[PDB]
């Protein structure tokens, strides 16, 4: 009966196979959780190696066939995508929530009342989370940002030196920051250039004050270190000009057609005149430049940069105070050039570094700029590099823009899995066991802490689940809860004075995430696929 | 932008052509520069025409057959201090006329200041990194007409929901309807 | 049927470690052939159909085809030393096969690779620190310093029996090529400096020139071919008359219409020869074409012009004279024609015009003109000349000397043990595992000699045991101690450096990897 002409699911066969593939997604990326992990290794057919363990490339880079599957990888991509940092947390959590609330399904219990449940609990959390707050301004300051960015840049290949990476990434900040309404400290990111060159170490790679480009000079006879010189920025093509489709040109007077031909070439001649008449050096063109045109910048001494990217330009000219000017013309009809939208730069050295060249622009009089040039050994290791200062970035704006701290580690969710057990004996409706799951499932990361450092488990867990019980009655005890988790030893320290620093976004994002998920993936029971 | 008059364009900006096969026969040596010189001034009359009126925000249609906006245009306009959407569809029209209020305008000749929509707000604002949006708020005749803005982790979570919403619209128009 | 992926295979930790170990180790026991004076030359056949006989180490690296992830990674960073500084492409990758040999021992003992890449950074840390003390300065007057550090470098090629002219010629070339523009800039990119291979002749005919030289004859032979002091001129544009680029169309009605353009077009080509020869030139280079009626024009004149050159061949020139490639003739003036040159001389090298530009005043541009037998041989030759010059360049832009031969490591590894007895914790072993990981040079060096390992290698241990023996070395042609003081070789501190960091980022990149997921048909 039922003609479908499809394979169906009904019943239990559904949601097996959705908890089987959540788990072997969870454990598939749980080999890189936590800074004890290692890396891993993708390679494509044609011998690509590509080397990351970030969480969302590792789902990119898989080929998903399985909905239940697509699910959870555009949900990391969603959290890579918005905060930027704690990819693979979120979709373990998810999965544990899931496994958890299986076996509620299994119990003969209706999945509204667990999904209820796992609402309230969230909330709970939510709420919970806001009062385990730490001002990073009411305390030091500038010595928690810097074990902030050595927390997220601890389970990279930099986690031995990163007390170097950290303060490049503090003064890239502070000389990245833009100026707005003065209400709110705005940190925008992706603006610094990141280059990879191999062939110096890691000690090596200082951060250079200014934006670098990666294009070289013209032509060999321009100079290649011009001592305050001023920045031009223009958008147009400077080539031989051409009519044109609807303007033809028929040559009737023999006469004229020499005459035509001249001024065909001196008009990008004296557009140039009119151009470097205010004495300019470095000259930025987006398009290409022909070879007619480049023996005037040789013979008046400046620099003609060609293939210029939109983006780098945009930055020049808003470090260096300019104006990318798309034409010559102004508010009457003749082209003319001003010298009050012309650049001021310091010194501007085109270094060579690894057989290829690249042009290096010092800080300005307008704004400041800065670029970090990673060096690494191959290819592999410079996007590694790469993918850790950015992610070193984002953590670094999070905690700037959060403006509050919290001790991370096996702590945060060890409290709330106590609070959420604490919290289960006031809800005597059939949420019950919904809250227990919630707080049993916040616990798989210490579990999974624990397991990638090949130490005791069980006993460091009864351990945190105890400290946590003594610090949550008598008010005398109440700084038993920055215990943290120390995977060196095995052994509880202070994760508050000089421990683990993590921001307030990302926890709570998260957590809402894999709720979500959790709940718009638990209403499935019934799959239909059709034939191609 | 704070305090803007918005307003429709349904014509283009750029070189004139007109319906049937044009052409330029330049035959001396001044003529290529006179032809250009001619189109700039053109250009700036336009633009003129266009600032005289006291505009903040343009709407430009989409048009195939030929450029709606140039970059000599777009230039002048950035100068003038005047946001360019050069972004509208030939479906939206009739929304967007009775939202915010604004007669189309297919002539530089019946472009008066009156034919515009006064506003309030006209300011940009950007996600946490899922692309740009556009919002206008603040008019002085506004319509019948609103909007609803549906959000969400995954786009199957939005689709459910702005199913549940449609579910919701058409069940209060039928208790409308009915009365009963 | 129900899948989570296609085509996809995934392996466990220890295998995938072991199996990354066991490619390093064939890799560096394939490498470990060519190395010292006492090596052998390697031929491969590359899928064009030619023949690659030569003894660099990167050389044999890159002509072979493998599918191992580590081997990539191996080949990459080898390419990078090489592409960095030149010099150290077969030590880099033997101390990364020594380091994964001695370290996979602990790595088999159930230890973590964290500790075990904390102390490979703590070890690199001391050996920098200890390569820049045991620095040793040198002047960049001295030639014969130079001279015999060169010498000593290139000792292992084929070319032992002729670097007595080989090292003067690279001192020459990189003394020429050294040019200070604008600013406080000195660069040195080596692009001026044309290597051109010949073949025929002996190999003692090769020999630098003060010029450049150009494969290429004259337009007519009428011209002349043997000039003293002439006035070279340089152009960028073409000689004849070519169309435009508005669409532009002639209508035409009359009779002498055609005549009159056909008249124009003669009048326009003999207006621009005028111009040329306004400013009195001699040789014409030009990169286009050039037709019949600039031809006599410039003829009429006694005017040389040479048709089709190229771009790097034009900056050549014009850098060896110090002229600048103008391409425009109306306004060529009197500033941008060279007069650096001394000789234009044009021979036949079998069947072959060659132009010959020598004789100058301060020219800027060599061009090393190299006589052999085949082209295996020109080549070989090409590159010990390249890799002489790139040793030069770093030898004159760091003045540091480091002891030659097993000296230095021996030195370093005496420092390490010393240094490790004020230690504690399980980070002892590594630091000691690495230590005792540097005499792999100085064993292999004795392999390839004496095959004396054991005695010559306790010999060398006993020696730098004492508190002022730090230069003493292995001989490579013999097999007994000697100081580096009286025997001569040295190497640069920099090249080192760059060696031991490479190493240390491939040990360190290798030994971090656990998971080997292949299977998803890129993107
Ligand atoms: N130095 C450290 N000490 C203790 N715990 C850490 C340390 N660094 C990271 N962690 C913990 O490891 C967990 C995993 O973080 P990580 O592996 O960097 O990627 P993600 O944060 O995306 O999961 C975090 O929840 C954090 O609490
Ligand atoms: N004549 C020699 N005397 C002492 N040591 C030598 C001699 N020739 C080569 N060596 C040593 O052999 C090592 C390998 O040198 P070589 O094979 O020429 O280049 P690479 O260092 O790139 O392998 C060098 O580190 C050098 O110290
Ligand atoms: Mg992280
Ligand atoms: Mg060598």
């Amino acid at each position: 009966p039922l003609s479908v002409f499809g394979d169906r699911s009904t019943g239990e066969t559904i949601r097996s196979q959705n908890v089987m593939a959540a788990a072997s997604i969870a454990n598939i990326v749980k080999s890189s959780l936590g800074p004890v992990g290692l890396d891993k290794m993708l390679v494509d057919d044609i011998g690509d190696v590509t080397i990351t363990n970030d969480g969302a490339t590792i789902l990119k880079l898989l080929e998903v066939e399985h909905p239940a599957a697509k699910v959870l990888c555009e949900l990391a991509d969603l959290q890579d995508k918005e905060v930027g940092d704690g990819t693979t947390s979120v979709v373990i959590i998810a999965a544990e929530l899931l496994k958890n609330a299986d076996e509620l399904v299994k119990q003969k219990i209706h999945p509204t009342s667990v999904i209820s449940g796992y609402r309230l609990a969230c909330k709970e959390a939510v709420r919970y989370i806001n009062e385990n707050l730490i001002v990073n301004t009411d305390e030091l300051g500038r010595d928690c940002l810097i074990n902030a960015a050595k927390t997220s840049m601890s389970s990279k290949i930099i986690g031995i030196n990163g007390d170097f990476f950290a303060n490049m990434v503090v003064d890239a900040v502070l000389a990245i920051k833009y100026t707005d309404i003065r209400g709110q400290p705005r940190y925008p990111v992706n603006s610094v250039n990141i280059l990879k060159a191999h062939g110096r170490s890691q000690m090596e790679s200082m951060l250079i004050s200014g934006y670098a480009l990666n294009c070289v000079v013209g032509s060999q006879g321009m100079p290649k270190r011009i001592v305050n010189a001023k920045i031009a920025c223009l958008d147009f093509s400077l080539q031989k000009t051409k009519m044109k489709l609807g303007v033809q040109v028929v040559i009737t007077d023999p006469e004229k057609l020499d005459q035509i031909r001249q001024r065909e070439s001196d008009i990008t001649k004296e557009r140039i005149q009119k151009i470097l008449a205010t004495g300019a050096n470095v000259i930025l063109t987006t398009g290409g430049i022909d070879d007619m045109c480049l023996k005037y910048f040789v013979e008046a001494g400046a620099m003609a940069v060609r293939r210029v990217l939109k983006r780098d330009l945009k930055r020049i000219a808003k470090a260096s105070g300019a104006t990318i000017l798309s034409t010559l013309a102004n508010l009457e009809g003749e082209e003319t050039f001003e010298a009050a939208m012309l650049g001021q730069a310091e010194e501007v050295v085109q270094e060579r570094i690894c057989d290829d060249e690249l042009i290096l622009i010092k800080n300005t009089k307008a704004r400041t700029s800065a670029s970090i040039i990673l060096r690494g050994a191959n290819d592999f290791m410079c996007d590694e590099m790469e993918r850790s200062l950015h992610d070193a970035l984002c953590v670094v704006k999070r905690v700037l823009e959060s403006k509050s701290v919290v001790p991370g580690g096996g702590a945060v969710e060890a409290a709330l899995s106590i609070y959420l057990e604490n919290y289960a004996t006031s809800m005597g409706s059939r949420e019950q066991l919904a809250i227990a799951e919630f707080a049993r499932s916040l616990l798989v990361i210490p579990n999974t802490l624990a397991v990638n450092a090949a130490q005791d488990s069980t006993d460091l867990v009864a351990k945190l689940r105890a400290f946590h019980n003594e610090a949550q009655v008598n008010p005398e005890r109440k700084n038993l809860k920055w215990i943290g988790l120390d995977l060196s030893n095995g052994k509880p320290r202070d994760n508050k004075q000089a421990g683990v620093f993590e921001p307030t976004i990302v926890k709570v994002k998260s957590l809402k995430f894999a709720t979500e998920a959790a709940i718009t993936i638990l209403r499935i029971d019934d799959l239909i696929k059709l034939h191609p | 932008v704070e305090k803007a008059k918005i307003g429709l364009i349904q014509f283009c900006l750029s070189a004139p052509k007109t319906d049937m096969d044009n052409q330029i026969v330049v035959s001396d040596y001044a003529q290529m520069d006179r032809v250009l010189r001619e189109e700039r001034a053109y250009i700036l009359n336009l633009v003129k025409q266009i600032k005289k009126t006291g505009c903040n925000v343009l709407l430009i249609q989409k048009s195939i057959l030929r450029d709606a906006l140039s970059d000599l245009a777009l230039h002048f306009l950035n100068k003038m201090k005047i946001m360019v959407i050069k972004d509208i569809e030939r479906e939206d029209i009739e929304f967007i006329c009775k939202t915010i209020g604004t007669k189309p305008v297919a002539h530089i000749d019946q472009f008066t200041a009156d034919m515009l929509g006064s506003a309030e707000l006209a300011e940009e604002v950007n996600l946490n990194g899922s692309g740009k949006l556009l919002k206008i708020t603040g008019c002085a005749s506004p319509g019948k007409t609103v909007t609803i803005v549906v959000r969400g982790s995954n786009k199957l979570v939005i689709e459910e929901a702005e199913r549940s919403i449609h579910d919701a619209l058409c069940v209060i128009r039928c208790l409308v309807k009915k009365r009963a | 049927v129900l899948v989570l992926s296609q085509n996809t295979k995934r392996e466990s930790g220890r295998k995938v470690q072991s199996g990354n170990i066991n490619a390093a180790k064939t890799i560096a026991d394939i490498i470990r052939t060519c190395l010292g004076p006492k090596s052998m030359m390697k031929m491969l056949l590359d899928p064009m159909g030619g023949i690659v006989m030569t003894n660099d180490g990167n050389a044999i690296l890159r002509e072979i085809q493998v599918q191992h992830p580590a081997a990539k990674s191996m080949i990459e960073i080898s390419r990078t030393q090489d592409e960095e500084v030149g010099d150290g492409t077969t030590s880099v990758i033997i101390l990364a096969g020594e380091m994964l040999s001695v370290a996979e021992h602990f790595l088999e003992q159930q230890m973590h690779p964290t500790v075990v890449i904390s102390a490979y950074r703590k070890a690199l840390d001391d050996m920098i620190s200890t390569l820049k003390k045991i620095s040793i300065p040198v002047d960049i007057s001295d030639s014969d310093m130079m001279l015999n550090i060169i010498n000593s470098s290139i000792t292992t090629k084929a070319i032992s029996r002729w670097s007595s002219l080989a090292c003067n010629i690279a001192l020459d070339a990189v003394k020429m090529v050294q040019f200070e523009e604008n600013g406080r800039k000195e660069i040195d990119i080596k692009k001026y400096a044309r290597v051109e291979k010949i073949p025929g002749g002996i190999i003692e005919d090769s020999c630098v020139l003060r010029g450049v030289m150009i494969n290429k004859d004259v337009t007519h032979p009428r011209m002349r071919r043997y000039i003293k002091n002439p006035r070279i001129v340089l152009l960028d544009s073409s000689l004849e008359y070519k169309k435009g680029e508005s669409q532009t169309d002639i209508e035409i009605t009359r009779e002498e219409d055609f005549t009159r353009i056909l008249q124009m077009e003669e009048e326009y080509i003999q207006q621009l020869c005028e111009d040329i020869i306004q400013l009195k030139p001699d040789v014409v280079i030009t990169e286009k074409g050039i037709s019949d009626l600039a031809q006599h024009y410039l003829m009429r004149a006694n005017i040389t012009a040479i048709r089709r050159v190229r771009k790097t061949d034009n900056n050549r020139i014009a850098r060896a004279c110090g002229a600048r490639i103008v391409s425009r003739p109306e306004e060529l003036r009197e500033d941008d024609v060279g007069t650096g040159a001394g000789l234009l001389e044009i021979k036949k090298i079998g069947d072959e015009y060659f132009t010959f530009i020598t004789d100058c005043k301060d020219p800027k541009a060599c061009t090393i003109l190299l006589r052999g037998a085949s082209k295996e041989i020109l080549s070989e030759v090409e590159r010990n000349l390249q890799d002489a010059m790139q040793v030069c360049r770093n030898v004159l832009l760091d003045p540091q000397l480091v002891p030659g031969g097993g000296a230095s490591e021996m030195a370093v590894a005496h420092a390490l043990t010393e240094k490790s007895k004020a230690m504690t914790g399980v980070e002892q072993w590594p630091y000691r595992a690495v230590a005792q990981a540097l005499e792999v040079i100085p064993r292999t060096l004795i392999q390839n000699c004496g095959a004396s390992t054991i005695r010559l290698l306790t010999s060398l241990r006993a020696k730098h045991t004492q508190e002022n023996c730090e230069t003493w070395g292995v001989n490579g042609e013999t097999g007994t101690l000697v100081d580096m003081k009286e025997l001569g070789i040295w190497e640069p501190l920099a090249v080192k450096l760059q060696t031991y960091k490479t190493a240390v980022e491939t040990a360190v990149l290798l030994l971090r990897i656990d998971d080997i997921v292949s299977g998803h048909k890129k993107k």
